């Protein structure tokens, strides 16, 4: 996995491959690792696909309520609050690694979460199998004041590198750009760099290839 | 150790130490073995002595293979326990008693690696 | 030593041309031991198809768990469960056990009777969504199939052609994996009828 | 890491690097190691990252519920706070802490909260993996009732040698002077300590 | 059966249109204390191959005696040896491999992972890898240690393949080595600013600089960071 | 695995599955588990493929050398303690195996010495190795007799392993008949497991579990 | 430890090794491994010490309880879907109960035998013939070549016998024979000339 | 302690035809998670028109290599410059494997070429000296990806003939070498999809009457 | 695993199982775990699979070597000496041969029988009465109540059946029987009706 | 232990602690840690007390036998022999070692020799588990081409530091000066430099 948040001169981008791996084999070729706590709050998780997608969708369940119950727009420090104490209570049972980025009335945000319930600031970060390598970008290209297109770049370059550069991160490129004052607007897909070439022949059988002993219809 | 090469061929082709070796033999007494249809008799010629002790010329190297022979009496002794010991051998690898012709073989090798290693006679 | 091997079995899911296509290998056994070649490991709750592999205890607990599930699901909603929404039931049953979880990979499969559009989703032992357009596979075989599958799955399969293509790839992959096997059940679903054959293949 | 806290004339100043390592590795090269757990009580965080941010927030929420019942907290009353949760779970919360704050009656107060969970007051505390380095060097330089800028001087000497000389010690070093004129920050830059 | 005591850090390099560039920092880590700053771990064999090595420093001061002794076993009755039959870095890197191999299946290794970079007598570049194991690869780019992870990918994007070789000039590989180094003293916690280079050009030949210096590091964004989270001033 | 070697009037009837697994990824389903010593001296892997096939193939030159020697053909008793001395001096070393060394000699007729690992050498009338030994047992121990004729005595080895394979899962792949006779072994060809299933399904009526 | 099953045309026949060990030597010889869970119903049952008699008494009384509640005899299935529920309750419970168990009945409603294999996880599986632990290596092959559906029960007996005969040949184990239940429409009976 | 094996990962496949035989394997190079390099030769000509890939730990890989060109080199010295038969090949390198019985290579090999009646031949061994000559062998970490496919495509395994219900099975025909290199792509462009450790290149080299001929191909980067 | 040795007034009795265990079944049930060493002194084994064989026929050799060697059979005390040699030698070195022998004999010059129990260390001891392992659990009780020293060749064999039987009755492993030997003033001689 | 040498103008100060400790109990409070290997070759002895001892006896034997055959050896070799022990049997011999000497031409050299068995050329050199403490003030204090006195005064300070804080460190200071006037030895009790 290769996960990477960028603060720019006006809000925050993350960005995060889409593959997932079982060991050595690609489960899923197009993941969605950009999970949404919030309307304007997002996180990316790397580590394991099901406490990641698990933790995020109860924290973002929390957030929904209280945002409800307090009638304002949820504080990206609310959930980096009770996403890590809910993970500090398991102990780092639960290994879900994440970058926690957004906007709130209170500006821009971007905080890493690990598996024990450390925490910490940064204006640029990188998780996953591919943060060397993506870190590597990062540090060699930010700077302050980014504008928004050059964050998306620089996020998008540093999630290329982990592409290339390690085996556990491939695909494509996600990317969720959250500006201050406009809405949070997810770029799916938005490098595919790894589209796979037409096979040499086709392997469409003729019908009656297959022996078959009995037939049936089943009823719904 | 000691290795000089004791049997060498002489500028005639001969290897007198084995020739000398000859020599022996033929001073010492006499055996005899003769074959007939069904059993081969040895026989053997003597040179205060006790013949309960004193040894006798037909060994057994097997329960079914004897071996007698004339010349150096001592070294005699050396063939037979190196026949016996392989006699027994052959039956713990191979679980087959050795036959007379494969007895003959290794005695004789052993006769014969004698007469081209160095140091021994 | 580890329980999603014991029992063996593989199952594969396929989307074609508004059809879908579940196939699984019947053997049931004990590591070496085939005990059962009538073991099926695909379960059908009204119009949405779930295939479990793994351990056969947990296979046959969570049949009846979203079978009970279901089956209070159509009480209270007088509907039935559509594939995608059961792919969130089953998703959250499996990580209500996080710590304690079921050895089992489910694969789901069915279309939506609304939008009538195909859907299959994976998942692993707690509950991870792997949500895919073209094929799903599980088991000890998962490897195999994985090969198999990417080389002969094609986009737009028509029924009889995704029959050819997912039985082709499940008899290959379980004549390579030496716990799956003793024939196999291929469910053709589509938005009318559900057709359910079974195949010829090795007994060894 | 590398934490450190020296009482001066006018108050307390609390020092630390700004790198934290996974191995060799360095997963931040800027973390803020100074925790606000009150207005003028601060303190150093050592040790497990989990363990020491979970003790901070909640000594911080102890000491906020202390200040809105029972009026401001002392130093003293931070760290016997501290040392609750660090001696109750100290087989679970490998955290060593150093507190330091100001109060006018007391003037600049650090308390040092090793492994152990015990709690001792000094004239000034370093703790953290690159300390090590410089037991020497502060005992032989710390003087009591030196000025702000003396106290500054001796801790940009310190650290650099922390910095020096451990691998898990660097960056910038992050000072928080507390004393009766407030809360300062103050931030020195590699190329700033390292030709001292 | 060993372990390593004092250690140096990443060897990174890379070929070039030209030739072959190779760095490697000053410094010999003893655990977690930056004891040892002279270390120089960037070995010239003649004047067209340098063996950079990281890893343990004293098996890395062995190697260091056995190329000396190659050059000097080469000259023996060799008039040509400065001219047509001296040391080519694959002949190098040949006995390392060797040598390496030899003690792992003895399983006393060289606990050292070895770039040898230089120019053949024919021109070509020479950049291949070894280690512990015995495992040698080869590649347009090539780092040990802890640089595999973070200038690999830096290297790599300014020679990515075969073909990105001749479109490389000496100062774009230059600044894409010193920045290499420049991010691994950032992120990497057994790392020093002081380094040294090497370029081996077929036609200037072997450059080789030391007592390098990490620059223009930016650090002027930490200021704007506060606590962990909720802290806000 | 699953190689056996029982012996009857018309000789000795050696079959052997054909799969090799490493786990539960079958690697290959041709293997040759029986090994040609001599024209006259069938092997049998089992176990530790390379040490059944290096010192079953080491085994054939030392036959060949005795053959040399005394000019008459080496005895299975002979043959068999050779092995097994050798494989006695790398006991604990790690050598795994179980083999059946299978051949007819005039002086003393169809003989099958099972020799493993251990060092063990044991004289017998039926033997059954690897993981699916228990089926094949199960399906030699009620049919076999010594009278057994070679078309009958052909087709319960062939029946015994399809028993293995069936039941046994890392079993199968294809049955390999060899028959030993008094002028050497004879090859009765390869079989393949999942065609000779259906096949004997139908003549026989067994295998009523097995829809088909 | 050898429990089989056999189900045939009409009946079931369920058997199981006499033999008790208990460490060095055999404590009894005679002992019957099954427990009436209903007139037409039969459990074997094997597995460690106490756990495989505590488990089938403990399954007996409530299978007892439902037909005394009810009066109604469960269905085969029934019972052995309540005995798998409780072992795949107790397979992640604090101490499991490591018993392997075959439930041969006779389903009066639908006249058909029914034999159930469930080993201590909690796997059901229906079968024509069954065996729990290494007693199905030696019987499988025999009963996989011999079996046919329709079989009597003289010809089950019959076929057990060679079963049971391939038993006594190649397990090292000695079980002391076995002790041999019929489940059939007239109730539960023990074959005692077997 | 020390470790004396490591993992480079990547995957060989040889399959022998009629009058031919090809020996694939992908040039990454990994360790770990990290790719080493993306172009490393793995499947060697060794002369007498054979060729041998050693797939797993590349230093025994390597070592391995190494020593079957020099026994080679000593076969060509003592028999008067005498090809060397591929299954003469064969049991030699067993002997090379079995010398290290306690220390093995930890490494599954394949030796490609053409027998004496010029028929394509292949070899896999065991990484303790097992040979078996096969008609097509997969080796290394996508080995179960691939030979599967390859196993339907080549030998026709469960495929019928249409109309006949099952009763007659798909007759094994002759693959030409240039279809053969299609399955072969297609069988590594399969496994670079959905194996991490399979990718940047693919390497075949075919081996016939002619000679040997190399061909390269490019495989999915990430 | 059985191996059993009396000796009575005029011969010694030996008896050792015929069953052969390897893992999950039995190969063999007709083996003989002895070998003569001389024509009066025969040499009952068990222990380690590869070992006891190994051992016994390299001990044979020997005996056989010495007697062709002096014309001279070895009483069965030096034999059982040379046999506990052995086994002391072995069992401090890199291999040892875990080996339990009993060694019976009749030494022609004292008219005597003797027999010999040598384990695995090389613990040589004369007995009346020997066994190896967990046989003399079983057995002991039951020579110790019923053996005499003047008991007759055929007293003695009625006490091995008591003391087979109790082994058969109480023993989990089923060892296929004994195969009985008995080393008399006239030689080695086999009991097929035992 | 602590253990150090440092070169000056007119040669080289070899200097150590006087305590061997078995965990917490003190064998030997007096030892002398200061080797002659050589007329003007000293080394220091830290780690395992059999290995350092069992290698200084070899490492004099063979400068021994060196000097028979080819005149007075250099440190540089001096060290170089110990290297050779020191790393041909770096899995055995647990020996950490500081070699000191003086020569005419060279003026005093340093060689440093830590676990591993390489060998490094040093203008101070600190070893001993009591040195960690004085990394930082060593640096901060050396300078090259100090008089005697001035070098004294440093490791005399340097010394008590690392006394101080090093449970397993304390005793005398034991110094060895080595310059061309001859070798000098000079010890220091805790009443002298205890109160620096």
């Amino acid at each position: 996995t290769t996960i990477v948040g960028v603060k720019f001169n006006n809000g925050v981008v993350i960005a995060a491959d889409t593959r997932s791996t079982q060991g050595p084999i690609v489960a899923d070729k197009n993941c969605a690792k950009l999970h949404r706590i919030s309307p304007k709050i997002w996180c990316a998780g790397a580590g394991t696909a099901a406490d990641t997608e698990a933790v995020t969708q109860l924290i973002g369940s929390n957030i929904e309520l209280h945002s409800l119950y307090t009638s304002r727009e949820p504080r990206v420090v609310s959930a980096l609050q009770m996403l890590k104490q809910h993970l500090f209570k398991y102990q780092g049972h639960i290994g879900a690694y994440l970058i926690v980025a957004g906007v709130d009335p209170t500006g821009s945000h971007l905080f890493s979460i690990h598996a024990h319930g450390s925490t910490d600031v940064g204006y640029y970060l990188s998780l996953g199998s591919g943060s060397l390598a993506a870190m590597a970008v990062l540090e060699s290209h930010w700077k302050q004041d980014l504008t928004k297109e050059e964050a998306i770049k620089l996020a998008s370059d540093a999630i290329q590198a982990g592409i290339w550069n390690d085996l556990g991160s491939g695909s494509n490129v996600d990317v969720c750009v959250m500006e201050i004052g406009k809405d949070a607007e997810y770029l799916r897909n938005y490098l595919t760099p790894n589209v796979r070439e037409e096979k040499q022949k086709s392997y469409k059988f003729p019908r009656g290839t297959t022996a078959v002993l009995k037939e049936s219809i089943v009823n719904i | 150790g000691y290795d000089r090469a004791l049997s060498i061929f002489s500028p005639d082709g001969h290897i007198f130490q084995v020739e000398y070796a000859l020599e022996a033999v033929k001073r010492g007494t006499c055996a005899v073995g003769v074959k007939g249809k069904n059993c081969v008799v040895l026989g053997c010629e003597r040179r205060l002595q006790d013949t309960r002790i004193t040894p006798s010329k037909v060994s057994k190297i097997d329960s079914h293979v004897v071996l007698s022979f004339s010349g150096l009496n001592a070294d005699s002794r050396i063939l037979i326990e190196k026949a016996r010991v392989e006699a027994q051998s052959h039956r713990l690898t191979l679980e087959d008693p050795v036959t007379v012709e494969y007895l003959t073989r290794y005695v004789a090798g052993v006769q014969q690696r004698y007469t081209q290693s160095g140091g021994v006679r | 030593s580890d329980p999603s091997s014991i029992n063996g079995g593989i199952v594969v899911a396929m989307t074609g041309k508004d059809c879908v296509a579940i196939a699984c290998d019947l053997r049931l056994g004990s590591q070496s031991l085939g005990v059962s070649n009538k073991f099926e490991k695909i379960f059908h709750y009204g119009h949405v198809f779930l295939g479990i592999t793994g351990l056969a205890t947990d296979v046959t607990t969570l049949n009846e768990m979203f079978r009970y599930k279901t089956n209070l699901y159509k009480l209270k909603e007088e509907r039935a469960i559509e594939p995608e929404t059961f792919t969130q039931l089953v998703s959250s049953s499996l990580y209500e056990r996080r710590f304690g979880p079921y050895f089992v990979g489910p694969v789901v499969a069915g279309i939506n009777s609304k939008s009538g559009k195909p859907f299959i989703a994976g998942f692993d032992l707690i509950g991870c969504i792997d949500e895919a357009k073209d094929f799903i596979v599980s088991g000890t075989a998962s490897d195999q199939l994985f090969g198999m599958c990417e080389s002969l799955y094609e986009p737009n399969l028509e029924p009889e052609d995704l029959f050819e293509t997912i039985s082709q790839a499940l008899l290959n992959a379980a004549d390579r994996d030496a716990l799956s096997g003793w024939g196999a059940v291929v469910y053709i679903i589509k938005k009318d009828e559900v057709v359910k054959r079974y195949l010829k293949m090795r007994q060894d | 890491t590398s934490i450190m806290a020296v009482t001066f004339k006018d108050g307390v100043i609390l020092d630390a690097d700004s790198r934290t390592t996974t191995g060799a590795y360095i997963a931040n090269r800027v973390t803020d190691k100074l925790t606000r757990v009150h207005d003028k009580i601060w303190c150093c965080r050592s040790g497990s990252a989990a363990d020491t941010q979970a003790i901070a927030d909640i000594v911080q929420y102890h000491l906020e519920l202390y200040t809105s019942q029972y009026g401001t907290p002392s130093t003293e009353t931070a760290a016997s706070v501290f040392k609750e949760l660090c001696y109750e779970n100290k087989d679970n919360l490998t955290a060593g802490i150093i507190v330091a704050g100001y109060d006018d009656k007391n003037k600049g107060e650090v308390y040092t909260i090793p492994l152990g969970g015990s709690v001792h007051k000094l004239p000034y505390a370093i703790a953290g993996s690159g300390s090590t380095f410089i037991y020497g060097y502060c005992d032989k330089n710390f003087r009591e009732n030196m000025s702000k800028e003396e106290t500054v001087d001796f801790i940009k000497h310190s650290l650099s040698q922390a910095i020096k000389w451990d691998g898990s010690s660097g960056g910038v070093i992050r000072m928080v002077v507390l004393t009766a004129a407030g809360v300062e920050r103050l931030i020195f830059y590699p190329d700033e300590y390292e030709q001292l | 059966t060993q372990q390593p005591i004092v250690t140096g850090t990443s060897v990174i390099s890379m070929k070039y249109d030209n030739g072959v560039i190779i760095a490697a920092d000053n410094l010999g880590s003893y655990g977690s204390l930056l004891r040892f700053n002279g270390v120089e771990r960037l070995i010239p064999v003649g004047d067209n191959t340098v063996v950079g090595i990281s890893g343990d420093i004293s098996d890395m001061q062995h190697i260091e005696r056995l190329l000396k002794d190659l050059v000097t076993e080469n000259a023996y009755d060799n008039p040509l040896a400065d001219a047509e039959e001296a040391l080519e870095p694959s002949y190098i890197f040949e006995y390392l491999a060797t040598v390496m191999y030899q003690r792992r299946s003895k399983m006393n290794p060289l606990w050292n992972a070895i770039i040898v970079a230089g120019v053949q007598s024919n021109g070509d570049q020479f950049l291949r890898y070894v280690n512990l194991l015995g495992v040698t690869y080869s590649s347009p780019t090539l780092a040990t240690g802890f640089g595999a992870h973070m200038a690999n990918p830096l290297l790599r994007k300014v020679v990515d393949r075969e073909s990105d070789i001749p479109k490389t000039t000496v100062q774009v590989a230059e600044e894409a080595i010193v920045n290499a180094m420049r991010v691994l003293y950032y992120r990497d916690a057994r790392s020093s600013r002081n380094f040294s280079l090497a370029i081996i050009d077929k036609n200037t030949g072997l450059t080789f600089k030391k007592n390098l210096q990490v620059e223009n590091m930016k650090w002027d964004f930490a200021k704007d960071i506060k606590g962990y989270g909720t802290q806000k001033i | 695995t699953t190689t056996l070697a029982f012996r009857f009037q018309g000789g000795i009837i050696v079959a052997v599955d054909s799969r090799a697994t490493a786990g539960n990824w079958v690697a290959s389903q041709t293997v040759k588990k029986v090994i040609e010593i001599n024209p006259f001296l069938l092997g049998t892997m089992a176990g530790g493929a390379a040490d059944c096939q290096f010192w079953e193939t080491w085994l054939g030159s030392q036959c060949r050398l005795h053959e040399l020697r005394e000019k008459e053909r080496i005895s299975v008793a002979a043959a068999s303690k050779i092995l097994s001395n050798l494989v006695y001096q790398y006991k604990g070393a790690g050598l795994s195996m179980g083999t059946m060394i299978c051949g007819y000699t005039r002086k003393e007729g169809p003989t099958i010495y099972y020799v493993d690992s251990d060092g063990t050498r044991l004289k017998g009338d039926i033997f059954c190795v690897g993981s699916g030994q228990t089926f094949a047992y199960g399906v030699l121990d009620s049919n076999y007799k010594w009278d057994l004729s070679v078309e009958d005595a052909l087709y319960l080895g062939k029946r015994s392993i399809l028993a293995a394979a069936h039941r046994d899962a890392y079993s199968g792949g294809s049955v390999n008949l060899y028959h030993v006779t008094e002028d050497g072994w004879i090859y009765h060809g390869n079989h393949d497991v999942g065609e000779l299933f259906w096949k004997v399904k139908e003549e026989e009526g067994s295998f009523n579990n097995v829809i088909g | 430890d050898i429990i089989l099953g056999i189900r045939v045309q009409d009946s079931v026949i369920l058997a199981s090794s006499k033999a008790v060990t208990r460490g060095i030597s055999v404590l009894k010889d005679s002992d019957d491994k099954t427990r009436q869970l209903s007139p037409h119903t039969l459990m074997s049952f094997a597995g460690e010490a106490g756990d495989t008699v505590q488990f089938a008494e403990y399954i007996q009384a409530n299978i007892q309880l439902y037909s005394i509640r009810e009066d109604y005899e469960l269905s085969p299935q029934a019972v052995s879907s309540f005995v798998r529920q409780e072992l795949a309750k107790s397979i992640r419970s604090r101490r499991p109960y490591q018993v392997n168990v075959l439930i041969g009945g006779y389903d009066k409603k639908k006249n058909k035998p029914e034999l159930y294999q469930i080993d201590y996880l909690g796997t059901k599986v229906e079968l024509p013939y069954g065996a729990h632990g290494y007693s199905g290596f030696y019987t499988f092959s025999l009963l996989d070549h011999h079996y046919r559906p329709d079989m009597t029960t003289e010809e089950g007996l019959d076929l057990l016998k060679l079963c049971v005969q391939e038993l006594e040949k190649r397990m090292p184990m000695d079980f002391k024979g076995v002790i041999v239940k019929i489940v059939d429409k007239d109730g539960i009976r023990q074959v005692d000339d077997f | 302690q020390f470790n004396p094996y490591g993992d480079n990962g990547g995957t060989i496949l040889g399959i022998a035809g009629e009058d031919f035989a090809v020996l694939a394997g992908d040039t990454r190079n990994i360790t770990d998670y990290s790719i080493n390099s993306r172009y490393e030769p793995k499947v060697f000509d060794c002369g007498d028109n054979i060729v041998m890939s050693a797939n797993g730990f590349a230093a025994d890989g390597d070592a391995l290599v190494k020593r079957f060109k020099n026994s080679v080199k000593w076969y060509h010295f003592d028999h008067n410059d005498k090809k060397l038969s591929i299954n003469s090949a064969a049991r030699n390198i067993q002997h090379l494997l079995y010398g290290k019985r306690f220390f093995p290579y930890y490494v599954h090999t394949i030796i490609a070429g053409l027998d004496e009646d010029g028929k394509g031949a292949v070899y896999s061994f065991d990484p303790v000296g097992s040979y078996e000559r096969e008609q097509c062998r997969a080796g290394g970490a996508a080995a179960s990806l691939i030979m599967p496919f390859l196993d339907n495509q080549v030998n026709f395994k469960n495929q019928y003939e249409p109309g006949t219900n099952g009763k007659v099975k798909k007759p094994l025909k002759y693959l030409s070498v240039e279809e053969v290199i299609k399955l072969v792509r297609d069988s590594f462009t399969s496994a670079t999809e959905r194996h991490i450790q399979v990718g940047d290149g693919l390497e075949i080299l075919i081996v016939t009457k002619d000679g040997v001929r190399k061909e390269f191909y490019e495989l999915k980067r990430d």
